[PDB]
């Protein structure tokens, strides 16, 4: 329950980036091009969780 | 009950034989909590408590 | 079991916490990563008062950095003893006020004031049994001394019955950084004399003075003042974190330098402060450190105390000596220099012993002094304010942000009235 | 412990303020958890203990299984948070017969059973903050023919809000009850 | 015969820690608590093959108590003896009198219930204190009045502290020992005074030491209530027990402030040196340069005198020595006491403390006696206590922590009495 | 006159940053002694040539990559400039002495090429000076920062240079023959305001390892000296890193604060799919050390592992073996030493092969047939002063400096008693009866006391007080009722155990410091800060005869062979001297104990002599014929 | 008075009951020891640390300083009528 939700992302980014020291997770920004210019949409599906374990020869046998 | 400290006892420490100074007045104090306490007490030898359960027991019984 | 809260607020606060912290854990031997490697069993017992146990056998200070700039969080956990600090602990904004008493104190303050709250009252808790607060900050810059101001007003409101120290840095005119500083610094000062229960006064004109006659240095850099400042702030408060034959309370203190309410604005020193080309010439005695410690020359503010009475003076020595010699000697400091102080209140100096001395030296001392010479910086700032306000000059980067002439005058006639009786009672 | 303390007309087992609050206390957790948080209610620190299985997690008051306190003080007063889940907590006292009873208050159970040994008993809260005493010597007497001497340990259950659970000797008005026993 | 020891504040806390070595090497006690009758005044034998003292240490803030307890007799003290409280008094005496006395008296006093009915022959108190601090002032008194109104008919030796006249360590104690004195007047009944630059001075040319601490302070200091109490503890040819101060020494209710003295304070060197007789010491007992309270009684005229003596003494020189006193013509007497004079005897000679500087003499006397000096040291108080009250300074201290200037006006109208009395009486 | 054989030799300084040293070819190590530099037989403890000449206390070592040349520097007193000697290791003799800084100087290097010597010297002075080996002569020098520097290297090619200031600083120099010059370059740290202590360089000069105070190591990339990813990732180590050595292969070795090593992986590497590189990751956590490590060296290359030779602030020589292939490193201790000056020792009653020597807060018990120690006992923090065994090998008495007297045991080292307050300050000397029922104790306040112990007590006899300085020695004659006290009054006084008085008084101008009893108690030999030794009649009290030896500084240390024959003595010379006891004649030896001499014993089987001096050395000597 | 000094004391208590300690901290063990001094004696082929063991006690509770100077050269100072004190 926060007044502002948004109210806390600048100062918990910037915490987590240098403050906290921990590694900020730096991913999914290919083909996003550049500024000012549109940006490539992939057909990727961002809910979709296509794993899809292939275990080919590393299942062992009954 | 007298090392709990639930007893309102203490030793007058007179010139004389020493007197039991009665924290509550005696009269209204409930004889059937704690005259088996000190006729009990009657027992022991030892030098600090003998001397006040004998007359705790001589205090009600008079 | 007696807690001091540390808060940290501006640039120089900052520096000169970490500077504090630093010589803290050098003191009780915890290294710079913030587990105990020290030898002896004398610091374990007491830090509790300034460290919060933490798992892995690690302590934490109980201290809330607070400012509005990336560049003073990145100084400071860029710095050595500088991975110690708890990172939630970083109250932080992102534009910064920029000299604006406004802008520290009404605008910025409203959202940044919660959070700090929280913070202070959580660490406050934290703690079984508070002793008090002391905050290290500026008097001329934006984000250091409004901010600072309204944190000690929502505190005080909260907690009335704790001690109060306000280690703060006050301009000099032949030391001038920004343009504000009468600006800023009247309304601090202002709300200070209302509100703070002691304020330590520090200037920078002082100890650049003391490092260049008395340690004979070449280059007096930030480092060694905020090392001075440091030693300063470590010997206050050794009497809590360590036992002696004379023991002190802050509150002790309190009592003992403040004979009326507003008059609780005090002056610092510190001994010995020798140059290494004369430590070897010199012994270790406590008449020397006495008259280091009661020369003008070793004060830390721009005010000569010959210009004016001592009210009351008090003495903290550290290291293994004699209460003979210590009262003796406060005995003559007293009896030959008697016109210096005032005569309606008896005894005017308090002692104070004990029994561990700093790291690096044989013996130390720490003198804290409730004079009326304060009242010519006083004096010094005012005329400056009062030249600024009658043309108002830079007002109207102040009213256009909330405030008005009102608050103005009232601190102008404030400060006149003080300084009123600082004369009336000299 | 607490054998030869003063005992006087307050004691207190748990107090949220304080820098280890839980140091004669055993946490055993197990599916669950605990914390230290500033509630928004009365503005101060209290300790939560939630889980999901009431049976797993609580804390018991003496650290040792084995060695156990010592307060003869009768009335036992908790300061909760009915959070609208189960919750429950047990109290051993030692009778004149030198027996120790067991007094068990739930908030998931009917019934009013009495064992030799156990006496499970209901409990219904308010909504909010709470202050519960439970009279430990008027509950032995109505358990059983004897009367209450001694407490030999306490241990509350999982989903709650606790602070300040103490001893006391009488029953205690709020305007007569000592500041910082008070409830705001 | 049982008297029993309390001790508040830093100072009478160090007492303590000087006075209970002082007595377990005496009685032979290591301070583990066991030994390899007499004992029995102090230290109760419980169990076996221990011996605990009657006595509490109490203050409020820990470090001095806790460095008692990891200090060296950690085994000795009781652990539920040493009472702790949490903050300061500050130098307030209203704080120490009203915001945490009404806490931790309650656990003292009931706490010196159950030494008091462990004790069985109990003599009486004594108390130890300065009253320029806080806690030793306000919670002294506050203890001082609730012991008072549980026993009331027992005596009271308080042992305190009073500020030096121009050696000071405080700036309030003006306040604090003119406040903790109107209680001191109609509670205790025999009251000892004690200074600080006296003893700087007695160490200074006697002990020739020239760098005194308190330990050296302390020790003379329980050198003097182990002289004052051997009576008790030994057999001597004439022996006194605490109550012959109470009537021999308070002639009137309210004049109650005895000084203090030692003789022969001898270094090792000095031993040899001078010849130890009992003429000499007995002259040495009355010199100005040996009292314990820096004032000078010529100003004055005795009341009351007791001389305790230790060592092969016999009456024959202690009487012609009193012959002597009395004879000689530079201290004189006051018409209401022709026979001023008690004497007392033991036969065991004081003990020697290693790391001390006394040398092990055969016999030595303690001296306290009633006079007016006292009256000249209240009124010098009084007048340096009205001095800072007429600008009403650090009474916003006072009215913040719950008193007011009323306290105040009724201890200086009744110091001005007291100062009435002396100056009455003496004529 | 002629010279004593020096037989074996017990000590080494730890504290010296980067002091022990091993030899690039054969066998040989070598360490930084009080004031001199002592070089060892890697394979059997043969102790070898030892180098005096320093005035003072050696504070930096250097060594040639060819292993011909040494430099060695000292630190002097206040205002008398510090100076650099070398040596050749082939033909030991002084080639070059330089005298150029101010106070001390921090740190010396060698080059590549083996014709430049870097020094950096001074808290104060922070003049970097280039030296050529060709001759003592300096190349050029200059001031290196406003805070001091630490260390100085050099790279594989040796045109160029960089050190590490103290506090906040790095610098790379570069000399050209151009100008004859040094021009340095700052390094570029992002924000990092680090406190260094040791650096090393690779093997092919691209990067530099730099261990901090805050307890990491630090990566530079060289010819731009330009910041890159921080040392351990688990994070920092228990102090500020102190020792750094380069493995042969891409791994960096690394000694912390509290005698931990480590193994660091050099290589980077990208994580995370990011361009920015995880910290360095440690191959291998090595196992504590019990001493703070202040040197490593590599010692020998094996194809199966690395030896490195490790020192400790605690004096604790270590060998370490690292193994690539498994990895774990295994430690041995090989020898220890005092870190702390030491003062008196004792033998047990007509036994041999144990010393009891104690130094600062230490109680030390070796082993005297193979120099090996056997027990030792510490205390947190107390300074330890004279110690003896009682006439019954049953306790060890000791004092303390504050105060207290502490009986142990041989075995298990327990403590049986102690005296709660023996003096006022710190006691001085301590001496046992033969019955092993009394002991006779003296301080520095200048009394004399006697304790009774019984089996469960302790008692205090009369105390004498007729010395007014510090009691410096004291001895108990064969039967307990006589014993003399020698202290600073000048005096030494003969007391009486059945009446505690005095007998007679010896005097003499200056400060007594050693007394000894003849056998047969015959006469009394005695030595002070008058630089004479003279004899005394024991009965009546009278100088028989003064002899002038060593006139040069003060002696204190004197023993007596049991027969009377030979008397052996010290003083604040580095010699002992070996006099015959009715004649004037000397036997003694000069190079030995840089520092000066406390105390000397002879060994009841009359086989060896053993002295020990200000520095933490014991040195078995041989016995022989005045 | 409060529930951390209570335990306090109940823990201070419980170590005043048990008998004295002469032993802070140990290393290795005596036994072993004596079978690594035997073996020293007997013969060769025993490591350093074999024969090296050490036991640490309570030892002095303040830090390591400097020892006090009490009194100063005895031509400077001197009580009121002389002497060197
Ligand atoms: N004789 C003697 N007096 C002492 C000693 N220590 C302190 N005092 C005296 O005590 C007076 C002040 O009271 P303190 O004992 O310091 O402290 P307190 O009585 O507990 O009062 P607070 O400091 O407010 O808690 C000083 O004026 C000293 O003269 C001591 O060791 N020996
Ligand atoms: N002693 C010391 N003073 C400093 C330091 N940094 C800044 N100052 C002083 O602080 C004053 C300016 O305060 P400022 O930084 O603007 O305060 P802020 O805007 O609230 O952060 C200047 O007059 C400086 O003298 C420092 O590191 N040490
Ligand atoms: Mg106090």
């Amino acid at each position: 329950m926060n007044g502002d939700v948004a109210g806390s992302l600048f100062t918990s980014t910037y915490r987590n980036v240098k403050l906290a020291g921990k590694a900020p997770p730096a991913a999914n920004l290919s083909g996003t091009g550049s500024c000012f210019d549109t940006t490539s949409l992939s057909p990727a599906r961002a809910g979709a969780h296509k794993a899809l374990d292939v275990q080919k020869d590393e299942l062992p046998v009954w | 009950f007298y090392e709990r400290g639930d007893l309102p006892i203490a030793v007058d420490h007179r010139g004389s034989k020493n007197m039991i100074a009665w924290k509550v007045d005696i009269e209204k104090l409930d004889y059937h909590h704690y005259l088996p306490i000190f006729f009990d007490g009657i027992r022991e030898t030892q030098e600090p408590y003998r001397f006040l359960a004998v007359k705790g027991v001589e205090d009600m019984l008079r | 079991m007696r807690e001091i809260v540390h808060i940290q607020g501006g640039q120089c606060g900052n520096q000169i916490g970490a500077k504090f912290w630093e010589v803290v854990s050098d003191e009780h031997g915890i290294d710079p990563t913030g587990t105990y490697h020290g030898d002896s069993d004398l610091q374990l017992e007491r830090i509790n008062v300034y460290f919060n146990e933490a798992t892995g056998g690690r302590y934490v200070p109980r201290a809330i950095l607070m400012d509005l700039e990336p560049g003073t969080m990145d100084s400071v956990r860029s710095g050595p003893y500088g991975q110690i600090f708890r990172p939630d602990n970083f109250v932080f904004g992102q534009t910064g006020a920029g000299n604006n008493w406004a802008k520290g104190h009404y605008t910025e303050g409203a959202e940044l004031i919660d959070s700090v709250l929280d913070v202070v009252r959580k660490e406050a808790e934290s703690c079984d049994c508070l002793q008090g607060f002391q905050v290290c900050h500026s008097l001329g810059g934006g984000t250091g001394s409004g901010m600072g101001t309204l944190l000690i007003s929502k505190i005080r409101e909260e907690y009335p019955d704790r001690m109060m120290l306000t280690f703060s840095v006050v301009p000099s005119p032949k030391v001038s950084d920004t343009v504000v500083e009468p600006y800023n610094a009247t309304l601090s000062v202002h709300q200070l004399v209302e509100n703070a229960d002691e304020c330590m006064v520090l200037d920078n004109e002082a100890l650049y003075d003391i490092c260049f006659r008395t340690l004979k240095l070449t280059t007096p850099t930030f480092g060694d003042l905020n090392h001075l400042i440091s030693a300063v702030m470590s010997g206050i408060t050794c009497c809590l974190r360590f036992p002696g034959q004379l023991n002190a309370d802050l509150r002790k203190l309190a009592v003992n330098l403040i004979p009326f309410p507003r008059l609780h604005f005090f002056m610092v020193g510190f001994t010995p402060l020798t140059s290494r080309g004369s430590q070897q010439y010199r012994a270790l005695t406590v008449p020397e450190l006495t008259q280091q410690m009661w020369d003008a020359k070793n004060m830390m503010c721009a005010a000569d105390p010959r210009h004016g009475r001592y009210l009351t003076a008090s003495a903290l020595f550290r290291g293994r000596m004699s209460t003979k010699e210590v009262d003796e000697q406060m005995l003559n400091v007293q009896n030959k220099n008697s016109s210096y102080f005032v005569e309606w209140i008896p005894n005017n100096v308090k002692s104070s012993v004990c029994d561990i001395p700093p790291k690096g030296l044989k013996m130390s001392a720490t003198f804290i002094g409730n004079s009326t010479a304060i009242q010519e910086m006083f004096k010094r700032v005012s005329e400056q304010f009062t030249a600024m306000f009658r043309r108002k000059a830079f007002l109207h980067w102040y009213t256009g942000e909330g405030m008005d002439e009102m608050e103005f005058t009232e601190a102008e006639s404030n400060m006149n009235d003080l300084v009123s009786e600082y004369q009336q009672y000299q | 412990m607490f054998k030869n303390a003063f005992q006087s007309g307050f004691l207190s087992v748990l107090y949220s303020i304080g820098s280890k609050p839980l140091e004669i206390w055993d946490k055993q957790v197990s599916n669950g958890h605990i914390k230290r948080i500033t509630d928004a209610d009365i503005q101060s620190s209290v300790l939560e203990i939630m889980g999901q299985n009431v049976s797993t997690t609580y804390i018991t008051c003496p650290a040792d299984p084995n060695k156990t306190l010592g307060i003869k003080l009768p009335f036992l007063v908790l300061i909760i948070k009915n959070l609208n889940k189960y919750f429950s907590f047990e109290v051993q006292v030692l009778d004149d017969k030198n027996v120790r009873r067991r007094f068990r208050a739930s908030n998931y159970q009917s019934t009013t059973r009495v064992k030799p040994f156990i006496c499970t008993m209901p409990m219904r809260l308010d909504s909010g903050w709470n202050q519960i005493q439970f009279n430990l010597s008027d509950f032995t007497r109505r358990a059983y023919g004897t009367n209450y001497i001694e407490t030999l340990r306490v241990q509350v259950h999982a989903n709650c809000r606790i602070r300040r659970i103490y001893f006391s000797d009488r029953l205690y008005s709020e305007e007569e009850l000592p500041a910082e026993f008070k409830l705001f | 015969r049982e008297v029993i020891s309390i001790h508040i504040g830093q100072a009478g806390i160090q007492v303590g820690n000087a006075c209970w070595e002082l007595y377990c090497l005496e009685h032979g006690i290591q301070p583990d608590g066991q030994m390899p009758d007499a004992f029995n005044t102090f230290f109760s034998e419980t169990g076996a093959g221990k011996h605990v003292p009657r006595c509490i240490f109490l203050d409020l803030e820990p470090t001095v108590v806790d460095e008692v307890r990891t200090g060296t007799y950690r085994q000795l003290f009781h652990p539920e003896q040493l009472i702790s409280g949490k903050e300061d008094a500050a130098n307030n005496f209203a704080r120490g009198h009203y915001t945490i006395g009404k806490e931790i008296v309650d656990l003292a006093l009931d706490r010196i219930r159950k030494l008091a009915d462990n004790c069985t022959g109990l003599q009486g108190f004594l108390v130890f204190n300065a009253v320029g601090g806080g806690t030793g002032s306000g919670l002294g008194s506050l203890l001082l009045e609730r012991l008072s109104v549980d026993y009331g008919k027992k005596s009271k030796l308080g042992f305190t502290v009073y500020p030096s006249p121009q050696v000071s360590t405080a700036v309030v104690e003006p306040y604090n020992s003119v406040l903790s004195t109107h209680s001191l007047l109609e509670h205790t009944d025999v009251a000892v005074m004690l200074d600080n630059e006296a003893i700087y001075d007695i160490c200074r040319r006697s002990l020739d030491i020239e760098r005194p601490t308190y330990t050296n302070l302390n020790r003379l200091i329980a050198q003097v209530i182990s002289s004052l109490t051997a009576s008790l503890r030994f057999d001597g040819a004439l022996n006194v027990d605490i109550t012959e101060f109470q009537t021999n020494l308070v002639p009137y209710p309210r004049i109650h402030f005895m000084l203090s003295s030692y003789a022969p304070i001898i270094s090792a060197e000095k031993a040899y040196h001078e010849q130890l007789s009992v003429a000499e010491i007995t002259n040495a007992a009355f010199e100005p340069a040996s009292m314990m309270v820096k004032c000078d009684p010529r100003h004055g005229k005795y009341m009351a005198c007791c001389l305790m003596y230790r060592g092969d003494v016999v009456p024959k020189d202690v009487n012609a020595s009193v012959a002597t006193i009395k004879t000689k013509r530079t201290i004189q007497f006051v018409d209401w006491c022709p026979t001023g004079f008690k004497c007392g005897i033991n036969y065991q000679p004081p003990t020697v403390v290693p790391g001390g500087d006394l040398a092990k003499v055969q016999r030595a006397v303690c001296m306290i006696s009633n006079s007016t000096a006292i009256g000249e040291i209240f009124s010098r108080l009084d007048h340096k206590f009205d001095l800072m009250y007429a600008k009403r300074a650090f009474v916003h201290w006072y009215v913040g922590e719950g008193m007011e200037e009323g306290e105040f006006s009724e201890a200086r109208e009744d110091l001005a009495a007291l100062e009435k009395d002396f100056e009455e009486v003496g004529a | 006159a002629e010279p004593l054989v020096l037989n074996s030799v017990i000590g080494f300084g730890g504290a010296i940053e980067n002091g022990l040293i091993a030899h690039p070819d054969g066998r040989t190590i070598i360490y930084p002694l009080g004031s001199t530099i002592v070089l060892r037989d890697r394979a059997d403890p043969r102790s070898q040539e030892f180098l005096q000449g320093h005035s003072d206390k050696v504070s930096c070592l250097a060594l040639s990559r060819s292993g011909r040349y040494l430099a060695s520097g000292q630190i002097t007193y206040m205002g008398f400039t510090a100076d650099i000697i070398i040596w050749d290791l082939e033909s030991k003799q002084l080639i070059h002495r330089m005298a150029l800084h101010k106070v001390k100087v921090q740190a010396l290097d060698f080059s590549c090429d083996e014709r430049f010597l870097a020094s950096l010297g001074g808290q104060d002075d922070n003049a970097l000076v280039l030296w050529d080996v060709a001759s003592g002569n300096a190349i050029c020098g200059s001031p290196c920062n406003t805070n001091f520097t630490n260390c100085v290297k050099f790279f594989n090619n040796s045109p160029d240079k960089l050190i590490t200031a103290g506090n906040f600083n790095m610098n790379v120099w570069t000399y050209d023959a151009g100008n004859n010059k040094l021009r340095p370059t700052d390094a570029t740290l992002g924000t990092l305001k680090r406190v260094f202590k040791s650096v090393v360089v690779d093997a092919n000069d691209e990067y530099a390892y730099c261990g901090t105070t805050t307890g990491d190591v630090l990566q530079i990339a060289l010819e731009r000296v330009l910041f890159k990813n921080t040392g351990p990732a688990k994070g920092n180590v228990q102090m500020g890193v102190t020792a750094t050595c380069e493995v042969p292969t891409g791994d960096i070795l690394v000694g912390g604060g509290d005698g931990s090593l480590q193994v660091l992986r050099t290589v980077p590497e990208p994580s995370s799919t990011n361009p920015k590189l995880l910290r360095k990751m440690p191959a291998l956590a090595g196992t504590k050390v019990e001493g703070a490590i202040t040197s490593i060296a590599l010692a020998d290359m094996n194809a199966r592992g690395f030896t490195f030779f490790v020192g400790t602030a605690m004096c604790n020589i270590y060998k370490v073996t690292y193994e690539p292939a498994t990895s774990r490193l295994k430690e041995e201790l090989v020898q220890t030493a005092h870190n702390d000056k030491i003062n008196g020792m004792a033998f047990p009653n007509e036994y041999s092969e144990v010393f009891a020597t104690c130094g600062t807060g230490f109680i030390r018990l070796w082993h005297l047939t193979t120099c090996r120690e056997l027990l030792r006992i510490a205390v947190p923090n107390l300074e330890c002063f004279c110690i003896a065994f009682t006439t019954d090998g049953s306790a060890i008495l000791s004092g303390w400096s504050d105060g207290k007297i502490r009986a142990f045991g041989p075995q298990s080292g327990k403590i049986i008693f102690t005296i709660n307050d023996a003096h006022q300050k710190a006691v001085t000397a301590i001496a046992s009866t033969a019955d092993s029922s009394r002991i006779l104790s003296g301080g520095e306040e200048g009394m004399v006391r006697v304790w009774r112990i019984g089996r469960t007590s302790q008692t205090l006899e009369a105390s004498m007080k007729d010395h007014k300085g510090p009691v410096n020695c004291i001895r108990i004659k064969g039967s307990g009722d006589e014993c003399v006290s020698a202290s600073s009054d000048g005096s030494c006084i003969l007391w009486d155990l059945h009446t505690f008085k005095r007998r007679t008084s010896l005097f003499a101008n200056t400060f007594f410091k050693s007394v000894v009893y003849h056998p047969d108690e015959s006469q009394l030999v005695t030595a002070g800060t008058d630089r004479k030794v003279t004899y005394w009649d024991a009965y009546d009290g009278n100088a028989i005869r003064i002899i002038d030896g060593s006139d040069l500084d003060e002696v204190n240390a004197l023993a007596v062979d049991r027969d009377g024959e030979a008397l052996v003595s010290g003083g604040g010379d580095k010699l002992v001297k070996l006099w015959g006891y009715d004649e004037g004649h000397c036997y003694f030896v000069g190079v030995a104990h840089s520092g000066a001499i406390t105390a000397v014993g002879v060994t009841p089987d009359k086989q060896r002599i053993v002295s020990v001096g200000t520095e933490g050395g014991i040195f078995i000597w041989d016995y022989q014929r005045p | 008075m409060d529930l951390k000094q209570q335990v306090k004391n109940y823990t201070m208590t419980i170590r005043n009951t048990r008998p004295p300690t002469m032993i802070k901290e140990q290393d290795k063990s005596e036994f072993s020891h004596f079978r690594a001094l035997q073996v020293l004696a007997n013969g060769d082929e025993v490591p350093y640390e074999a024969t090296l063991r050490n036991v640490i006690h309570d030892g002095a509770r303040q830090p390591k300083l400097p020892p006090r100077q009490t009194q100063k050269h005895p031509g400077y100072i001197r009580n009121e009528s002389g002497g060197f004190f």
